């Protein structure tokens, strides 16, 4: 499987150029909220 | 609520009077007077909250208001009353057993209203002065919009302050029970100090009122949610993922004991709800045999069941059944029957549908649609309504007429005409044996 | 370019008033079916109704998939269109009901726009400062950092938070490296080294990158189309976290799990909130289920329940058999293999078989799109063959005829080439006869 | 690819001329004139690449070279082009859905060639100075056939060479862009020109491989382990659109290939239903199907079918039919097989083997050749004589003789009802 | 002293140099023709030329199919791989039947390689870290002393092995494994009461190098290249406790392993030892297994699989209307050579009983042995075979060594046969 590492890097590099540019941060807009339960408090959230 | 124009978007609830008397037309429902009376009785039974474990069966032909009656009940119940709507085929899973799926569905229909009392101090820190040799000592001042106070800090409080790295102008909250320190955010006055801001920074106003405040909060959590949370160390993620597995029975018994303890101490309230199972005939005999006992638990919710099949063969058995359900389950079930609508009721339903879809029907088109409904089907006409609207719109005409309905009838077929064509052209369609004449000449 | 079965179909070929031309958009005939498809396309473009269902009913090789792909082309790339086949619903990781729900939501597109401000350029200075008083902070007491960025249009000196400095330290950025700072989140990315310093060392492993164009601080409004299922996946399997537990979970295979109704409810709430603010808009698409005959009774029942949801695409179904027992049931003979209750919720669009002239025109178009020239006599022979056995046989037999003609260095296919192709490749009826 | 001798090793091609007319015996293939002609037409269609989603069926009696034909097509197609030959019993898996497996099978036969130009220095080696901070000062020298010159390193190059601990007087390859360092043995070999060369390396991958590469955090392990799992359909859609964009850009080319299902009679009706649609779409390869049974009940269905396949698929396929070999074709095929197996048969032995294969099966005589050769080896004889073939016939049985032996003594064997007469007495 | 099983007396085929089989050699009686055929097959296997060859041992119950298989395994020797199976084993639950079958296929192909082992062994004298940083450790041996620089993984191993200075350690360079062999003898009197185990200072030089030969199979290489299998690092622990179940090894991994093995053979560091795969109760195999086994037999790298079956005109499992000679579909039957095995007469049964008694160290009177032989002829040979141990137990209970007629009659009266039990049920 070591012989395929160069191909993997090439494909990842090819896909990253398009992937990074035209994407919207769903986490930034609070579309992802399953991590919020770990570091936030209910009454703290309502007060903030 | 996020919604689009749907089939039951026009049913605001059961059109019942104060004495549970149905109106000729109200809240988007027409007819089914006996069924609506029964639904209101069921609603009062649910609201009362004393009667436990009652099964209700709704039977009748398709397109006779079973799902409509259930939707009306759901709309009438409103929030704060659980309402779990599941299909017969939803219980079949590759991860959960059928009994486990039913158990999770049942607990989802019961909600627990738990009260939490919180004591907090919140305010903007004005000055912090720390002296350290021996143990350290220091004084701290916190102000609000209408208060200011100087406090003396213990060693553990100072340690928490240091480990949180709090600075002046920050609004922080301290729980005097545990001493935990949370940084709410920064003041607006410090916003100018930088060009780019980190993810952690937050700008909030200074809290008002007294520095020390007491607040109690009520939380609504279902029994299934409590079991999942209390099973593993990260069950709250499974509450969304659904990969919860078959919770240990000892866990469920302990959770029942805990809920009883809270209710005895008066800090938790039970809000029983309604479980609606669509197409109950898709269940198996094992599921029904489990339901027979499961309906009889003290925490069982009130289960409504809707079926359209008549005397058919029960799944998992080799015999036919009155409704596809075992007699033991029907023994503990009261059956509500529905009757097909007449011409006037179909006319009223079509008028209601036209109003809901903001389509301007004409009287002659309405009569034609009612005639087509009584001849072929009500749902067929309901589906034809929008097609007629689009056909009229294409003709740069803002109103629907008879020609548009005729064109819709010609373009889109119904069940009867489709059967006529398939019987007339049996040679060009594949049959049960798989033979088909693809050639034409 | 490759020539698929429905490549020649370029559009529905309708007029402004809805009338369909006899030959347009690659279509030949099927006037009534094309008009019905035009009405359905208008309904989809209206974007008002949810849970409407239609069924494309007809025999094999009539154009059900052709009509579906024509609808997809006519709708445009801004309208969701999820093709499917009935067999794919039978998963081994989760119940078929869950897979139907997942695919069903995929066809509800949401277009959300977000304006983002980014600081990018080449670092010229980095002078961390401590607080004016040692008592001001804790430990290192590191205050703001000053960074100098260079772009094609000038330079700017920025004042950054200590958190941004920590991000800089994490990304291992030195003087001359091209960087990229997002004020939205405080995330720092290291693009690489400037092409100006490409020849600083004659042997070195460094990804030299050009100096960023435009201003150092460029504000752009980003618009993306995301499905509801995308949000569901993001909540179910978030990519955040840098812990060892996070990495171990990352290495795990992304097995499908039964996403609970609660997560969809929360997603619907948040999407409603953002649409209410006007930032985002909902685009109900179209879900295509080919070979609806192969679905199990449970899948049909769940389709019955799905259509009662508040958010639901227009499912279009294809069936090529009549009076066939439903799979998973012993006795229920149904019109198109679809249970009678589901048929009552459907609109059947009947498609009619073709005559010789339509077959001739289709063969003409297929040969044209294939970059093959066919003689009139050989084309009549092909049309007779197709009306004798099947149209699809001739439509596929065009290619071997072209290859044989090329092997004889002929620009057009001759009748002898068609005869030789007939000799080489048989058909179903001829194979059955020869096997007897 | 070193391997032992199989039953198809001799097939080195399909044996076509310029005019696609097959010769009587070339590249291992005897006879089967029309079958080889059709196989060559299919091969040319694949090489052209302008036609997608065509299914070809190979038809006629079992043991009539349908697999031999497919192998001839694969070999004549050559390398640098995908050709996937999978049995129908490999589709049914407990970890991958049948539809997902069929989708992966279709995508595995579509190849994409992407060119990557890398700057790599290849040189013979000369002494290296690494020094501490005065961040780090270092120099290396490289010798080639016509230059010997010093490079001055940077931080990361110094770190990489320290990690590699490259010696002197040996041979080293360093890539300027990637930074990978490849060690080589001592100078047999020597640098052949300029120190820094500009040579492009071409990478052959399939759509499935790209899908798996982007599938996970470290998904490229799944290409070998096989625990890929059901990939999300959006991932495949992304791969499709990016591949279309790359092809438009001209930075990658597509090499359509051939998918071979050797035992189509094992897939169920669901698999056929999916296959019907999978052929229609673009990027669909050409599927070769082989079946031996005339009319049987399709798996997953309760009715017979004209080839074991539903008529919907039969409408979408073109069928290639194979005639049974004659005595002369049998003789020459046995001659080729004996020559491949390094067996020196006599003329009368060859005639007897021909008649034996004609009477029972070609495979039976083909397997009897090696048995006869080993029998002769016990007699310390080089040439295989008639008595060796007769002893091979007597010691090892064919299907019919074994059937006769079982039929005449069915009492001592276990029957369908589970009865047997174990007792030798009574 | 020793244990006895069904085939403890089977030592070989007993065939001469010319290949003809004596009436009684190697513990076998009769069945000369089958023994000669098996010897020819043994020669075919030993040639190491053909691949995928398959034969069928067809006969009634208690006729000598498993005996022939075990005799072939013994005669070939422990060098070659002989893998017996029942078809029931293929029906795994973790992976599909194809994966198990292919794994068994490549497990039956052997590889013998030469490897050099670098060994260091020392008592420890210094422990310095190069600052997760490299560690510097000093070591001495009876001939001298050495100081070593070890990678951070070895540092973690040493830290997690509770090595002290003055401990004796073993480092295998190939695997990077650190083992604490104990405490040096020089510190035996360091305390009076501790849990230390004292070992003497290793003899010779610190660094040793030896050349071993180790036998591996293709499946072992596949598993090695698929999942982590050893190591003393926590990284290895996490890597191997992840994805614990078996996975469907892809064809690509097998192709790469084949290429590696070909490279090793070409370099001369490896040699190939093709072996045998034995499947018993072949009737248990479903139609899918036979269908894929058709494909594997055509594979260019396959062992000499032998098949045993004992059912006639029985329907094929899975199928409902396929009547086959032995439950084997005609597609696979043409790939097989059928070796007929015949029942036993009275004299051979008597001789077999005599030899079994001699092997299990029993003494049987001539009249008692005649009675046992005639009752085995009446009912079944295996019935007589399993009655021998109870007869010997009975004789001991009578304080008598040799078996007499009374013990045999008592054993018959105590333990019954299947036919007698069936009569009792009726
Ligand atoms: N009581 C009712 N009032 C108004 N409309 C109804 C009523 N019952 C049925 N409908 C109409 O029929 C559809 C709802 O019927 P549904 O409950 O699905 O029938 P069933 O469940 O009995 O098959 C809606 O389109 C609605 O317009
Ligand atoms: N109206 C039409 N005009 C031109 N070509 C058509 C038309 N309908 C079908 N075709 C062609 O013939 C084929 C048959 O239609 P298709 O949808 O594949 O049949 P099926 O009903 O089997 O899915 C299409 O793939 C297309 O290439
Ligand atoms: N035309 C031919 N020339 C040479 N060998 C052939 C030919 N046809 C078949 N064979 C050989 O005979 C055997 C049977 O062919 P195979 O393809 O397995 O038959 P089928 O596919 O019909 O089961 C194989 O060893 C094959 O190499
Ligand atoms: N020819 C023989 N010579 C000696 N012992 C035999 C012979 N045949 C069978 N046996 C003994 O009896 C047992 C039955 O033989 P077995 O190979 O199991 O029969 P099958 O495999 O045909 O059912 C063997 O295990 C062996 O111990
Ligand atoms: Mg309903
Ligand atoms: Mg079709
Ligand atoms: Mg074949
Ligand atoms: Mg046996």
């Amino acid at each position: 499987a070591s012989d395929y590492k160069d191909v993997e890097r090439t494909l990842l590099k090819l896909f990253k150029k398009n992937n990074q540019v035209n994407r919207v941060d769903l986490d930034f807009l609070n579309l992802v909220f399953t991590l919020n339960d770990k570091d936030l408090t209910s009454y703290h959230a309502e007060e903030i | 609520s996020l919604s689009l124009i749907a089939a039951h978007s026009h049913i605001t609830g059961l059109g019942l009077d104060e004495n549970l008397q149905p109106r000729p037309t109200s809240e988007g429902m027409v007819g089914q007077l006996q069924a609506r009376r029964a639904a209101g009785v069921i609603l009062k039974m649910v609201q009362n909250g004393t009667i436990a474990g009652r099964a209700v069966l709704v039977a009748g032909p398709p397109s006779t208001g079973k799902t409509a009656l259930a939707m009306g009940v759901s709309q009438s119940l409103g929030k704060d009353v659980p309402f779990t709507a599941i299909a017969g085929s939803e219980i079949f899973s590759l991860e959960l057993s059928k009994t486990e799926a039913l158990t999770q569905a049942f607990r989802k229909s019961i909600g627990i209203k738990i009260k939490e009392e919180t004591e907090l101090i919140e305010g903007e820190v004005v000055e912090i002065q720390i002296d350290r040799s021996g143990h350290k000592q220091g004084k701290l001042t916190i102000k609000t919009t209408d208060m200011e106070t100087i406090y003396e800090l213990g060693n553990k409080m100072i340690d928490g302050l240091t480990k949180e790295k709090v600075l002046a102008g920050d609004v922080i909250s301290i729980d005097k029970a545990s001493g935990k320190i949370t940084k709410l955010g920064r003041s607006f006055a410090r916003s100018r100090d930088y060009d780019a801001m980190g993810a952690d920074t937050r700008f909030v106003q200074c809290p008002e009122g007294e520095l020390q405040k007491r607040k109690t909060v009520v939380h609504t959590v279902s029994l299934h949610e409590i079991d999942v949370i209390n099973s593993r160390t990260q069950g709250f993620l499974a509450l969304f993922t659904g990969d919860t597995g078959e919770i240990r029975s000892e866990v469920r018994d302990q959770i029942n004991t805990k809920v009883a303890e809270w209710k005895e101490e008066g800090k938790a309230e039970i809000v029983p709800g309604v479980l609606f199972i669509d197409e109950v005939h898709m269940l198996d005999i094992e599921c029904f045999s489990f339901i027979n006992r499961a309906l009889e638990d003290e925490f069982a919710p009130i289960v409504m069941m809707a079926t359209n099949r008549g005397v058919s063969k029960t799944r998992g058995t080799n015999y036919k059944s009155p409704h596809g359900l075992p007699l033991d389950l029907l023994d503990r079930s009261i059956i509500i029957t529905t009757k097909s609508y007449n011409e006037q009721e179909i006319k009223t339903i079509l008028s209601i549908r036209a109003q809901e879809e903001e389509v301007e029907l004409s009287s002659d088109a309405l009569d034609l649609l009612t005639k087509t409904g009584v001849e072929t089907s009500l749902r067929y006409s309901s589906n034809l309504i929008s097609v007629a609207q689009q056909i009229a719109m294409k003709r740069k005409n803002n109103t629907v007429e008879v020609e548009d309905v005729k064109r819709a009838y010609l373009l889109f077929l119904d069940s009867a005409r489709s059967v006529k064509y398939v019987q007339e052209n049996e040679s060009q369609y594949i049959d049960d044996q798989g033979n088909v004449q693809i050639s034409i000449a | 370019t490759r020539t698929a079965a429905h490549t020649h179909i370029k559009g529905l070929g309708l007029d402004e008033s809805g009338v369909a031309k006899r030959v347009e958009g690659g279509f030949v005939g099927q006037i009534e079916a094309r008009e019905a498809c035009g009405v359905i396309v208008d309904l989809i473009k209206a974007k008002k109704m949810s849970g409407r269902a239609i069924l494309l009913a007809g025999g094999p090789s009539t154009g059900k998939t052709a009509l579906a792909l024509a609808i997809s082309q006519e709708l445009g790339p801004k309208v969701p269109f999820c093709p499917l086949v009935g067999s794919e619903l039978y998963s081994v990781e989760v119940k078929k009901t869950e897979t139907l729900m997942e695919n069903f939501r995929r066809a509800i597109g949401l277009r959300i726009k977000e304006t983002k401000e980014v600081y990018e350029g080449e670092v010229t200075e980095l002078t961390p400062e401590d607080a004016e008083n040692p008592l001001g902070g804790y430990g290192k007491t590191i205050s703001h950092v000053i960074v100098g960025l260079k772009s094609a249009k000038g330079t700017k000196t920025l004042r950054l938070d200590p958190t941004i400095y920590e991000s800089i330290q994490r990304e291992k950025v030195s003087i001359g490296d091209v960087i990229y700072i997002e004020a939205n989140t405080g995330a720092v990315k290291r693009v690489g080294r400037s092409d100006a310093y490409a020849t600083e060392f004659d042997l070195e492993t460094e990804e030299y990158v050009p100096l960023p164009k435009g201003e150092v601080h460029k504000k752009k409004e980003i618009v993306q189309d995301v499905t509801l299922h995308d949000l569901d996946v993001a909540n179910a399997r978030p990519q955040g976290g840098q812990d060892v537990i996070s990495m171990m979970g990352q290495l795990l295979k992304p097995k499908k799990t039964e996403i609970t109704e609660k997560l969809r409810q929360e997603v619907n709430k948040v999407v409603a909130k953002y649409i209410d603010q006007g930032v985002a808009e909902l685009i109900p698409g179209v879900l295509f289920i080919d070979e609806v005959n192969m679905l199990d009774i449970e899948i049909f029942t769940y389709l019955n329940k799905a259509l009662e949801s508040n958010i639901a695409p227009v499912v279009v179904l294809a069936s090529n058999r009549g009076m066939t027992t439903v799979r998973g049931t012993e006795d229920v003979i149904s019109p198109h293999g679809v249970p009678p209750d589901l048929i009552d919720r459907l609109l059947i669009v009947r498609t009619l078989p073709y005559d010789k002239d339509e077959i001739r025109t289709i063969i003409e178009r297929r040969a044209t799109v294939e970059r093959l020239q066919v003689e009139s006599s050989a084309l009549d022979l092909l049309a007779t063959m197709g009306t004798e056995t099947s149209l699809r046989y001739a439509l596929q037999l065009l290619a071997p005829c072209g290859i044989l003609a090329q092997t004889s260095n002929r620009k057009e296919i001759v009748v002898n080439d068609v005869n030789e192709a007939k000799l080489l490749f048989l058909d179903a009826k001829r194979s059955t006869k020869i096997l007897e």
